[PDB]
């Protein structure tokens, strides 16, 4: 009945630099640390707070006592990108996702009207693409004849690119064909740290 | 008024015993209430309590050792719900078997025993509401109160013993 | 070598039950507690309970009491987790994990994805995301394919049969309120190539036996 909280939820570390993940309990220390990669179970790295499992590289170390514990990666390698969990008895922390920190990159922004093929089926998807940006935080807003849209779009973001460490994002605005034909100007506006001012892509239906 | 436990096969009268302790598991997960069931462990849990006599039994210790003045509870690790909680009584509770398929226990004596157990668990876990619930399940020897006697092995359903709330 | 091998992925309707198995080898099966832990997509690890393989005794997380049943067959060293009265938020990867003497989980099953949904198997519709001037910036054009309304996951996408990989981005699927999934796959290419190079997105959806090759043409 003890809650383990991890901070932060997400950590961007520059290659070859130190990463520090905290785990605090809400109430020999039996803390263990796990590393999880996509499509795999968690893998045990440390147990008894500081004992390294066999085969685990020396750059991983755990410390702490009582209430606060720390996992340190002394020199981050690309292969260390993963989600890390602490565990005390049968309570797991919420996870810390470790990613590579790189310089800021502005997205390239593209908009795609619905195809004539799709419109023939009775629905209209409008897609806004933000390509190869960093960091992940971005604000994408849909305006239809200047009216800000709410509740009719969905976003999806790629995992960090293994080659250049950027992200890409798609935002899809879904409307019925009837609702799509009611309006003229469709616009997606993108705010991002790499942009000197927000970028709008738009089109007139037809 | 008594609590009548069904047993198979029928324990003969000379197998009536004195309940001197019991072994519990604290339920995991997360209301300020704490839930206990008869142990989900096995023989290792029972042996490490070190309060049994010569009788081999599960859930309840029969003809074991008694505490001096009051109920005593012990655990290898209170924070590990996979370690059972050893409960050693101070005054035994008699369980009389009739030879007809049942063994009976006084309801008032069992209720007063559970109240003392609840009180000790309340001080250990700093809670307010203690709830006893039946076994979570398991093989016949462990989901029932089982015990040997005279070369024979007996199984008694214990669900009526673990069904109360204590404030 | 210790190995925990779990049963295959399952798609269930809400209200049904799922039974996941976990076959253990390489160690004394009855000597270590087996725990079950689940992970909803994108989320953390949630402990469900343990079973003592020697006795069959269990301790469930309070959240699952009356819904989960953990058993084992010691003659074949296999643990089972049955979860009944399934809801959509029981969609998760389910793991068996063997505790060690240091009270950590040194060995895990590979995981069993359980998807709870009312939807029926359905292949995707594939629509072009055509390059134009609204998808052009400084000599680079974006184009793609919208892969819409399929169930269950996954679909696969490639471009020109694997000849085009540079600049390809295939996005994680999103679950729509219809219960069906949708994703996009995009690629950036030189805008000078639009009139000379053909771009085809190759889409496959094994569960429905759907295979679509969609040519994406400018304008
Ligand atoms: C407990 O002790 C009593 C008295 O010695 C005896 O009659 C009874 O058989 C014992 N219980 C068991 C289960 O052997
Ligand atoms: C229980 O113990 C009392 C003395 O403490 C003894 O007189 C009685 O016979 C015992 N009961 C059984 C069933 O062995």
């Amino acid at each position: 009945d003890i809650v383990m909280t991890q901070s932060p939820d997400s950590l961007a570390v520059s290659l070859g630099e130190r990463a520090t993940i905290n785990c605090k309990s809400s109430q020999k220390n039996y803390l263990a640390w796990y590393q999880q990669k996509p499509g795999q179970p968690p893998k045990l790295l440390i147990y008894w707070a500081s004992t390294r499992e066999s085969g685990v590289p020396d750059r991983f170390s755990g410390s702490g006592s009582g209430t606060d514990f720390t996992l340190t990666i002394s020199s981050l390698q690309a292969e260390d990108v993963a989600v890390y969990y602490c565990q005390q008895y049968y309570s797991f922390g919420g996870g810390t996702k470790v990613e590579i920190k790189r310089t800021v990159a502005a997205p390239s922004v593209f908009i795609f009207p619905p195809s004539d093929e799709q419109l023939k089926s009775g629905t209209a998807s409008v897609v806004c693409l933000l390509n190869n940006f960093y960091p992940r935080e971005a604000k994408v807003q849909w305006k239809v004849d200047n009216a800000l849209q709410s509740g009719n779009s969905q976003e999806s973001v790629t995992e960090q690119d293994s080659k250049d460490s950027t992200y890409s994002l798609s935002s899809t605005l879904t409307l019925s064909k009837a609702d799509y034909e009611k309006h003229k100007v469709y616009a997606c506006e993108v705010t991002h740290q790499g942009l000197r001012s927000p970028v709008t892509k738009s089109f007139n239906r037809g | 008024d008594t609590i009548t436990l069904p047993c198979r096969p029928a324990p003969p009268p000379h197998c009536s015993s004195n309940i001197t302790g019991l072994i519990l598991t604290r339920q995991g997960g997360y209301a300020n209430t704490v839930i206990f069931r008869p142990s989900g462990g096995d023989w290792r849990d029972i042996a490490r309590c070190q309060i049994a006599g010569t009788v081999v039994s599960t859930q309840l210790f029969l003809n074991g050792s008694l505490a001096e003045e009051e109920v005593v509870i012990r655990s290898e690790d209170w924070r590990d719900n996979a370690k059972s909680i050893c409960v050693q009584l101070a005054t035994s509770v008699e369980i009389a078997c009739t030879g007809a398929g049942h063994c009976a226990i006084s309801r008032a004596k069992w209720a007063n025993t559970l109240k003392q157990i609840a009180s000790k668990l309340r001080e250990q876990y700093g809670a307010k509401t203690i709830i006893f619930k039946p076994s979570s399940g398991g093989d016949p020897e462990f989901v029932n109160h089982s015990f040997n006697c005279g070369g024979e092995f007996f199984y008694c359903a214990s669900t009526q013993l673990f069904a109360s709330t204590w404030f | 070598q210790v190995q925990l091998v779990q049963s295959g992925a399952e798609v269930k309707k809400p209200g049904a039950s799922v039974k996941v198995s976990c076959k253990a080898s390489g160690y004394t099966f009855t000597g270590y507690y087996m725990h079950w832990v689940r992970q909803a997509p994108g989320q953390g690890l949630e402990w469900m309970g343990w079973i003592n393989p020697n006795s069959g005794g269990t301790n469930y997380a309070q959240k699952f009491q009356g819904r989960v049943t953990m058993t084992r067959d010691t003659s074949i060293s296999t643990a089972y987790m049955e979860l009944s009265r399934l809801r959509s938020d029981d969609t998760a990867v389910y793991y068996c994990a063997k505790i060690s003497g240091s009270y950590s989980f040194d060995y895990w099953g590979q995981g069993t994805l359980v998807t709870v949904s009312s939807a029926s198997t359905k292949g995707p519709s594939v629509f072009p995301l055509a390059p134009s001037s609204k998808s052009t910036s400084g000599g680079t054009a974006a184009l793609g394919c919208l892969v819409k309304d399929y169930f269950p996951e996954p679909v696969t996408v490639s471009w020109n049969s694997g000849a085009l990989t540079s600049g390809v981005h295939t996005f994680p699927a999103v679950l729509q309120s219809s219960g069906l999934y949708s994703l996009s796959s995009v690629v950036t290419v030189p805008s000078s190539s639009l009139g000379t190079q053909t771009y085809i997105c190759n889409v496959n959806h094994k569960p429905s036996n759907t295979k679509v090759d969609k040519k994406v043409e400018p304008k």
